[PDB]
């Protein structure tokens, strides 16, 4: 039994994405109140977005959430930094999302073959980015980031996370 | 270039069917034919295929919603007509590129038999494509690379190279 408590005002989307992606691999509860943090042996804790994603992706190896290569592992980490720096607060967003538009050109997932942490993480921060939301209502988006955002948005566990936390 | 009976043997394993049927061919068009174990003889590529999909118990390959099934037949017709393609395949590639700009799959967001079939039928073309043309047909490239690396689909078909970004 590993349990995470979520920041009830501002759920860390992407955290729960992984939690609902890793339900059938390890025992997990979600509680609310307080702030967003995860308890694993409860002497050892994690309380930051990218720590929790990595830890769950590492424990539920039955899931493929961390990729298969060491290269893919390195990418997945790369993506978490990118989203936590360049998509956290916007400045040079145009060049920020040029790059996400650019590398998504030939990729269905950021991963290569399948859904991995990169996606859950990037998609979650994109969503909470309002500058990119402004690209949406003005219909002036990067076309590859759109299909990718829409594709993932439409998916099963992605829709459930929405329904509980919007 | 690849006989439709050869295509169906390849599809059986794509799907995960263990059993492999004898297939005939009829006439100079060389249409695939199945002396069947459930009715009258089955005929044509997409009919046999539908059957195998059904044999495999993976119906969701022909769509769930009425509207996705109409999309699924649309690409099935497309494959028998426009794909089985001599003078100019570019016109097809151009079109598909625009269709594919906002779509992972040929049905909106889902994997269907359309993707498998359109992939097999286009394979001989996309192989003979240059590094430059694959840039020009960006969304095609993406979708194809995606289908090749879809579980169980490629089998013994050739890998096309696709500069990653």
């Amino acid at each position: 039994t590993l349990s995470l408590t979520v920041n009830s005002g501002d759920p860390p989307l992407g955290a729960l994405l992984a939690v609902e992606h890793v339900k059938d691999d390890v025992s997990i509860s979600v509680e609310e109140g307080k702030e967003n943090i995860l308890h694993v042996s409860e002497n050892v804790i994690f309380t930051d977005v990218n720590s929790i994603l990595r830890y769950l992706a590492r424990v539920a190896t039955t899931a493929g959430l961390y990729g298969s290569n060491l290269m893919e592992h390195t990418e997945i980490d790369h993506w978490l930094e990118f989203s936590a720096t360049k998509l956290s607060s916007s400045d040079s967003f145009t060049s920020t999302i040029n790059e996400l538009n650019h590398s998504l050109s030939l990729r269905t997932y950021l991963v290569g073959n399948s859904l991995s942490l990169a996606d859950l993480s990037v998609w979650a921060t994109l969503k909470g980015n309002a500058a990119w939301q402004e690209q949406l209502k003005q219909k002036k988006a990067p076309v590859h980031v759109k299909r990718w955002f829409g594709f993932l948005e439409a998916q099963q566990a992605f829709q459930s996370v929405g329904t509980k936390w919007d | 270039h690849m006989a439709a009976a050869a295509e169906l043997s390849l599809l059986e394993k794509s799907l995960g069917l263990s059993k492999g049927n004898k297939y005939s061919a009829q006439g100079e068009r060389q249409i695939p034919v199945l002396q069947t174990n459930n009715g009258p003889s089955l005929t044509g590529l997409t009919t046999i295929a539908a059957h195998l999909v059904k044999q495999a118990n993976k119906e969701y390959l022909l769509g769930s919603t009425a509207e996705e099934k109409a999309i699924v037949q649309q690409w099935l017709e497309y494959r028998v007509t426009q794909v089985d393609s001599k003078n100019d395949i570019h016109t097809l590639l151009k079109d598909l590129n625009s269709y594919l700009e906002d779509k992972v799959y040929l049905t909106g967001y889902n994997f269907t038999l359309a993707d498998i079939l359109l992939y097999y039928g286009l394979h001989r073309f996309i192989v003979d494509l240059t590094v430059q043309e694959k840039e020009k047909y960006l969304n095609v490239s993406r979708w194809f690379c995606h289908i090749q690396h879809y579980p169980g689909i490629r089998q013994h078909l050739s890998s096309v190279v696709f500069i990653k970004n």
